[PDB]
């Protein structure tokens, strides 16, 4: 605000502008690059509220309503471990994507995986039940259908506590 | 990568300063519900199937290949059979047809 | 407004429910790529001095 400094600063021709074209650049592809990362199903997948997955237990995935922007329970323990203005001329623009939406994304993301499998993303979302999902996705990497149905309830609890130990993980680990 | 749905083919076009892409895909449509089962059990052992799942029009069970609707007779050519009739859950009791045993009556 | 992220879905889940394509679609798509800019070249000496 000194206009005597102002006016010496005209002198100088267009960098003043060159400099916010090129902060304005880089601040709209930070909201395209969230946008390409989550913003990558048609529609918002909702998971059944009878939760019957073969005994799967995607429980710490999966948001809560009752949690703020109903977040899963390792979500919130991820935006507890990261939390650690305008003077002159700096102004901080908020991101296009709210939290609670890029929640949903990835809630969308998930719930579609855990009823559809990878469908939804080449087309119609088609419903398969999981265990016979985890089936297919065994065949993909060398093993037949029926090690994973011999061994359903082994793999599932191999599942859920391998869940339990990110969670651990987390919760601790600095 | 190349285009949404799963990729057939892909050709290159000349532009200015790029390059376009047409990618060619297939996406699946016009889908029908089922009924599922991980296997079948015939004379207390379990099949199941070699490319496929098994599904049932309501009445009769039938194999079918997992990415378009062409239903199939369960055979004992279609299915391989792994373990006694008892430690998969979801298994449906039904017929493993043989194409051996008409032959030879 | 505030955006809405797309179209609500409930897929039909249960523990022997599928669902089959019984047919198809086949989509070309396109996907435009840059892979080169104008080959420029300034004369420091004559830009500045000229």
């Amino acid at each position: 605000d000194s206009t005597e400094c102002s006016n010496l600063l005209l002198q100088y021709g267009s960098f003043c502008t060159q400099l916010n074209r090129a902060l304005t650049g880089i601040a709209v592809e930070q909201d395209k690059n969230t946008q390409e990362v989550f913003a990558q199903v048609k529609q918002i997948y909702k998971t059944p509220p009878i939760k019957d997955f073969g005994g799967f237990n995607f429980s710490q995935i999966l948001p809560d309503p009752s949690k703020p922007s109903k977040r899963s329970f390792i979500e919130d323990l991820l935006f507890n471990k990261v939390t650690l203005q305008k003077f002159n001329g700096l102004t901080v623009l908020p991101p296009l994507l709210t939290d609670e939406m890029i929640a949903q994304y990835t809630s969308a993301l998930l719930a579609g995986t855990i009823t559809s499998g990878w469908t939804f993303g080449a087309g119609p979302a088609l419903q398969i039940p999981f265990p016979m999902q985890m089936a297919y996705r065994f065949n993909g990497i060398g093993v037949t259908q029926n090690v994973l149905y011999e061994n359903q309830k082994l793999i599932a609890n191999q599942f859920n506590s391998a869940i339990g130990k990110i969670q651990d993980s987390l919760s601790s680990t600095p | 990568f190349c285009g949404k749905g799963y990729h057939l083919m892909s050709f290159p076009q000349s532009a200015p300063h790029g390059v376009v892409f047409l990618h060619v895909t297939y996406v699946p449509a016009q889908e029908k519900n089922f009924t599922t089962a991980p296997a079948i059990c015939h004379d207390g052992k379990a099949h199941f199937p070699r490319e496929g799942v098994f599904v049932s029009n309501g009445t009769h069970w039938f194999v079918t290949q997992r990415n378009f609707y062409e239903p199939q007779i369960i055979t004992t050519d279609n299915t391989f059979v792994s373990g006694n009739c008892d430690v998969v859950i979801g298994i449906v009791n039904n017929t493993v047809y043989d194409p051996l045993q008409p032959e030879l009556d | 407004y505030t955006m809405s992220l797309g179209a609500e879905n409930s897929v039909a889940y249960s523990n022997n429910s599928i669902a089959i394509p019984t047919n198809f679609t086949i989509s070309v798509t396109t996907e435009i790529l840059p892979v080169s800019m104008t080959k420029t070249s300034v004369d420091c000496t004559m830009y500045i001095c000229g």
